[PDB]
């Protein structure tokens, strides 16, 4: 349910102005939440649109809150501003009694009525001090209980009526349409119940609530002593009874078919404005009885519940470790009264304002709330119960399923091989400075350790020749390179390369790749130094004017990308054009 | 110009001749020929790696394949009252052919109907008649939580042991047509059920579990949930707005719907959840949802997707 | 014959002129226009599900990208002695160029010589000159056990905690040109390190892990491991050729190696292992190893490969 | 190290004859592999290849068992069938002592000797019975102690002389190469060292042996008291002292750079083959003092090595309850005299056979052994430990991959749809008897829900009907359907569409796509009830002669592909042809 409240009104009963920030932080420890702020004049400018603005009403501010489903008192600022200030220790939490009375209203049920509308229940509200925010909220207050626990008054309807402009002992009749007849309230001239039916078939706000008794053989109905018809419950009162601002004394009344949702909307009703009385918290009780059963009973309940909870349970299922005094201190926040009876159990005694209690999880809960979830110390689970993976390993499994998915081959090939096709083969006759070297090899294929992944793809090549083309293998792997600065004086590089091999090798091809491999990393073309490009540069293994450099983020070389040199495509066996690329990809981890 | 080529031909390599005439200057300023290419959903890449995470955290996977249900395990095995706004007709989806179901478990279905309308187990129940006719009806599932309690009740009835369940599939909503939300969504939620179970030890495993998608520190918020208790509601930071979030929810489930089931007294279920398309659009810059999901998805934002690097 | 055309142009489409001429018979005994498609690699594809396997009970990865390794941590930290066959140069790779390591944590060093040349904690040792000038030298690593080492000596230095490690990555051994086996091959290993580890608890590890793998009913046979005691050989039954095979391995580690790195008396490290190319070999039905591995791949059977269900 | 016996010999020492599966489990059961079968005489036949044929030597079989590495008296038939009776329960442990002799043998090491070979320890076996057999396993024996534990007779080597044809305290000098001369083994004339050398230079079997001493300055030797070459270690021995069948005492020696493999050697040794002395399980000692130091030592050492252990390591270690006495009776199957001292806690005593116990470990992985691998109780780890998935979704995440790798896009669509998508549109009156309807819809869009896929790809084209062509989506998702057997009426079925769009869609471009998904499940297209095909069919969705119905594996109906009807084509908006499949995967699973 939503709440629109006016500032000023909570600053009244608040007793201090609460700034926004203020307000939102005590919204966020108690579990409500400031939806909307808006003034009344610019809530009625912007309630149906900016376009039909009306300032005839307050500027004052208006907050919009959200209260829970299962809280019924937090519906008016009545009880709102009550527990929050019981929340923050301002005020006692009141004492609800019943005030003594020699003479009570009484109700007399008629058998008929079983047929449609069988319950019935009632309060006396006395010496009331209304003003003009406190009728508004009155009246809202019943709004919202029609409109949410009372399902769109099909279960219980609620009214009241002065009890000083009727008298008499009450009557609950189930008569004809056509044996009752009367004012309705905001009416000139009298109607009959079928003529009343047929005024409100074309209204809007009252038309929903008419195929609720519509098709029944008779209609509820409720008269005094000299025969004044009080009020056709669930449709409308009567204009006898309205209650007005001069108003001291108020009768309530609920009839329903459900017998328990009748009582806690009576409580909250009774409880919520019993302050404004003359003698504050202090209603007094009517009686009913059926005349089919004669049995006689009395209301309102106004039910303390005493439950027994174990101190222990709630230290378990919370996390804590509260002891018996400290969790009493700590539930005496929550306006429920506990009381340590022996060591591990607890008394505890929930008010009528609470009627969401059922079990003992609720008061866990509670106790939950008032010490704070963000105080709670978390335990985490073991370390050998969450698996941790590898970064760089988790990141080329992801990439090589792109890999496959653009249409490339894997390969595999060994991790030893000879001097001549690192160095020779590929016109680098440098590179066996910066090569591993083997003491005892059994064959002339295992003297050094690999350091480009591109031999083993063009010998791999060589094997498939026959294969029809285009033949598209890529192979992400490690490569082993001499470092000085490493414990053992070698280190793994993983890599990334692939070729593409047919009668027409062209760099847009292989550059193709190279873009969609970037895209596929999240890095986008540009130069202003949190992009990759490439520049002209000049190597032995591609061909000139053909090869590459890439550069990647914060200006770092990352590889090289370009079409082979024909001697390179001639030491390997191969005869036709190919294009390759191998790049670095830790940086991008 | 001359003979320049962007290639060499296979007669070149072969005769070397490439020696004695130039080539064309290329402009590496531009950009190559894209690839055709398959592509996957990203709302599927991020579902495989929260399934990922959870096998990872040592969850098995639950049968989801249940969409239409009766609304006796859809609501009354969670002790939701049939005359509370819960179970509402407004956005419940209620499925006309077939209408009803006629085999339940009887005695479990005695024991959900005498809690109900009387209380027991320690509780105070609500004090109207049940009827069956209500619970007969089939609906459209509303959440996944209909799943959790079948396999908690098999659980109890083959004898019980700890466990760790998970699941990640459609929930329906009656909503009407607008850009808030729609009438379908998919929705993650874990299970965990032990012995002597407390809300720290769940504090802890989502915070182990939103560690592994990038989100560190972590605020608490009260709420209301009709199964649960207690609850609450997870806030993170963000700083594209500079303000708090909310990412999540959690909370221990009500004994008054466990015990009935046959658990022990000591065991207590606890379990957390979350939304897929907040965190895909979140991590992806995703505006309208409806460009993604349903028969107006852009191909574009399809094709020109990454990886999903949810740690980065 | 007629306008029978093997589909419908966009113009009959439009005009609706479908229904006024005849169409081809179409031969529903042939096979259609095979997808071009890109394809991944058996032993890659076998390896992510040992992966996804060792993630879901529980198994960290381990970092494998040391193919260099000193003879320190290769054999010295491993406790196999200076002079028996299992060091020989017969069948481990030598570096010349670098030759040897200078760097090593000189306490943990100074233990190993000690326990290698005069014994302690309860053992006896070999009684030889233990020489650092051998330990200086670098090999290509044998098996990745050095790995296991570092990571468990790296654990005791920082307080010690229960754990579960793995790794899945090549090795190397030093073999003349021959059908029976390569120089190089990949193998799985998995590790359990905590208090009061038992062999039965072993058992029961790796026989849930292979029943995942398909495998049922499993025999043991005593063995011999330089570094593991006791030491066991796991045979599984094979109907095609009816008679029991060998399908792995396994053993708990000496406290002679476990000690000097700094361990509590009172933890117990198991491990368990097996190669990689005999199950894909198997599975998929492969004769000769190099149709798959080296430069000598038959690309037809990557290409004609289908996914990998194991469990089958 | 691999040991080949002759299968009579075995029966002789074993005392029973084995079949060869009785033999094979018995190996099985304590370690050992009968690797092959061979008969000598088919042993020389294919030795050097089936070609070299050679049928001069015995006809019995010979078996080749694999010995661990570690185990030293498992060499030779001797140890091994003493070993196995022992395991078996069949004899008692032998006893090794001391003779006592008052004449000992003596060796003086001069101090040159220091330079190349320092270290020498000997032994006397006397009164020995050797034949036929037995001399050929004591040849075997050394030759199989040179070739793995001396390390190719780099560090120990091991001479026999026979003790009658040799006399005097013995002498261990370091005299220059041009200072020694005698007459080799199976030669003629004497020789130098020179000599020896050149003549050795171009041999085959004592040619490796060469350069272990071929740089020193001084060459080490044996002499006798009256001057004559016994030995020249590590090259040969000397004629005058050589033994044969007739000798009936037998003079060990061993020659060493380390200390330690010399004393295992000479153990190994003179424990194997003490039972031939006509005094069995009896050894005489030697005395060796270094004239440099001036110390005197004793050999052989045969020694006893006491440890103490703890039965609860042990259990806890191994995952056993066994008692104290349990495990002792256990141990004493393995060789190991073991004695309780008091609780927990039990002495064992190694005997000098086995020389590869060094922890208490080693007596774990006996007791191990002895009581069976194959009896241990396992223990599973519990089950919120393992992850298990749902079989289903496994499979359609591996063939999801598999199907963008082919090139096709993933796309999603929504559960509910209407009435007139799934029967009018797809041109089936009768599909709405299978469905399930809404009962409360808020818009004209969610009355039924989907009973088929091929919608919202159709609606998918349609909305992206701009981008260039060829389009290629699919989907594999649930569909809901009417079951009248079910719990509630109604089930989940798997199903994976795709579609084709283009200004050509043939019927091959789709079964393509097929065939490859059904390769990528491991079936082959046969018509022998073990694979799928494909037959003519009619349906209204589909255009007459190019609809088909796939049939799986047991003639299992599984889903329909083929072009779509034009009608269909144009009731969603498209205008181009189309082609469509859907199936479903559950019967793969
Ligand atoms: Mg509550
Ligand atoms: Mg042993």
């Amino acid at each position: 349910p939503t709440v629109g409240i006016k500032k000023v009104l909570l600053d009244k009963h608040f007793g201090r102005v609460y700034t926004e920030k203020e307000f939102d932080e005590l919204c966020f420890e108690y579990g409500l939440e400031l939806d909307e702020i808006t003034s009344e004049k610019a809530a009625v400018e912007k309630e149906r649109g900016e376009a039909a603005a009306g300032e005839d009403l307050n500027d004052q501010e208006v907050y919009k809150i959200d209260i829970p489903a299962n809280r019924y008192d937090l519906l008016s600022v009545e009880g709102l501003s009550r527990a929050i200030r019981i929340f923050k220790q301002e005020i006692e939490s009141p004492e609800y009694r019943f005030s003594d009375t020699k003479t009570r209203q009484k109700i007399i049920v008629k058998r008929e009525t079983a047929q449609v509308r069988p319950y019935v229940v009632g309060a006396v509200l006395r010496d009331v001090s209304f003003d003009s925010d406190s009728y508004a909220s009155f009246i809202d207050l019943q709004d919202k209980l029609h409109q949410n626990i009372c399902r769109k008054r099909t279960l219980v309807a609620i009214g009241t009526h002065d009890l000083d402009t009727i008298q008499g002992p009450f009557e609950y009749r189930a008569e004809a349409p056509n044996k009752i007849k009367f004012r309705p309230l905001n009416q000139t001239k009298e109607y009959t119940a079928e003529e009343l039916m047929t005024l409100y078939s074309t209204d809007s706000h009252l038309k929903a609530y008419l195929p609720i008794i519509q098709n029944h053989p008779v209609y509820p109905v409720i008269y005094d002593k000299n025969g004044v018809v009080c009020s056709m419950p669930p449709i409308i009162n009567g204009e006898h009874s309205k209650i007005t601002l001069k108003t001291k004394n108020v009768f309530i009344e609920a009839t329903a078919t459900d017998k328990q949702k009748a009582y806690v909307v009576l409580d909250t009703i009774v409880t919520l404005f019993s302050q404004y009385c003359q003698k504050p918290f202090h209603v007094e009780q009517v009686e009913v009885e059926y005349e089919e059963t004669g049995e006689k009973e009395l209301y309102p309940l106004l039910s303390y519940r005493e439950m027994t909870v174990t101190t222990p349970e709630i230290n378990t299922k919370i996390g804590l470790s509260l002891k018996d005094e400290e969790m009493a201190i700590l539930l005496n926040k929550m306006s429920l009264k506990a009381e340590v009876a022996s060591k591990g159990v607890l008394k505890v005694v929930v008010p009528p304002t609470r009627h969401d209690i059922l079990h003992a999880c609720d008061i866990a809960e509670d106790v939950g709330v008032a010490y704070g979830y963000n105080n709670l110390v978390t335990k985490l689970p073991e370390s050998n119960t969450v698996a941790v993976a590898f970064p760089i390993n988790k990141l080329c499994d992801n990439l090589r399923i792109e890999i496959a998915a653009a249409g490339w081959t894997e390969a595999l090939n060994f991790a030893l091989c000879s001097r001549d096709d690192i160095s020779t083969k590929l016109r680098l006759p440098d590179a066996l400075s910066k090569a591993v070297h083997i003491g005892n090899p059994k064959t002339l294929e295992f003297q050094v350790a690999r350091t480009s992944l591109l031999p083993g793809l063009l010998k791999t090549l060589a094997s498939n020749r026959d294969m029809p083309l285009p033949l598209k293998l890529f192979e992400l792997q490690d490569v082993i390179l001499k470092d000085e600065k490493m414990d053992v004086g070698a280190r793994n590089e993983r890599r990334l390369a692939a070729v593409y091999y047919n009668k027409a090798a062209g760099f847009e091809i292989i550059q193709g790749f190279l873009d969609r491999m970037m895209r596929m990393l999240n890095v986008n073309p540009t130069k202003d130094q949190k992009g990759y490009h490439i520049e002209a540069d000049e190597n032995p293994t591609f061909f000139p004017g053909r090869c590459a450099r890439i550069i990647g983020p914060n200006g770092v070389f990352l590889g090289r990308i370009g079409a082979l040199h024909p001697e390179v495509i001639t030491s390997f066996g191969l005869t036709l054009p190919c294009g390759a690329v191998e790049f670095n990809v830790e940086p991008f981890l | 110009l001359a003979k320049q080529e962007a290639d060499l031909t296979p007669e070149m390599i072969a005769s070397g001749s490439w020696k004695e005439k130039q080539f064309k200057k290329y402009n590496f300023e531009s950009l190559g020929v894209v690839p055709s290419s398959g592509h996957l959903h990203p709302l599927m890449k991020v579902r495989s790696e929260f399934r990922q995470i959870f096998f990872s955290m040592g969850f098995s996977e639950m049968a989801t394949n249940r969409y239409v249900e009766s609304s006796f395990w859809n609501f009354d095995a969670l002790f939701q009252p049939q005359q509370h706004p819960a179970r509402d007709a407004h956005d419940t989806f209620f499925v006309s052919d077939p209408a009803i179901s006629v085999k339940f478990p009887e005695d479990y279905l005695e024991r959900v109907k005498t809690v109900h309308s009387k209380g027991g187990y320690g509780s105070a129940g609500y004090n109207y008649d049940w009827k069956i006719e209500e619970a007969q009806k089939n609906v459209l599932r509303t959440h996944t939580t209909a799943v959790s309690a079948r396999q908690l009740y098999q659980l109890a009835q083959e004898g019980f042991r700890p466990s760790k369940l998970f699941s990640i599939d459609r929930v329906f909503r009656n909503e009407t047509l607008d850009a808030t939300h729609l009438a379908e969504f998919h929705q993650v939620e874990g299970v965990i059920a032990e012995k002597n179970l407390s809300l720290a030890h769940l504090i802890g495993i989502f915070t182990e579990f939103f560690k592994k998608l990038g989100i560190t520190d972590l605020r608490f918020k009260p709420t209301y949930n009709p199964y649960t208790e207690p609850s609450m509601e997870i806030f993170a930071y963000h700083k594209g707005l500079a303000k708090w979030v909310e990412i999540g929810n959690s909370g221990m489930f009500r004994p008054e719907m466990l015990l009935p089931m046959g658990l022990p007294a000591d065991v207590n279920v606890a379990g957390y959840g979350l939304s897929l398309e907040r965190p895909t659009m979140i991590k992806y810059g995703i505006n309208n949802i409806r460009d993604l999901f349903g028969s107006k998805i852009d191909l574009e934002v399809v094709y020109n997707n990454p990886i999903c690097r949810l740690d980065k």
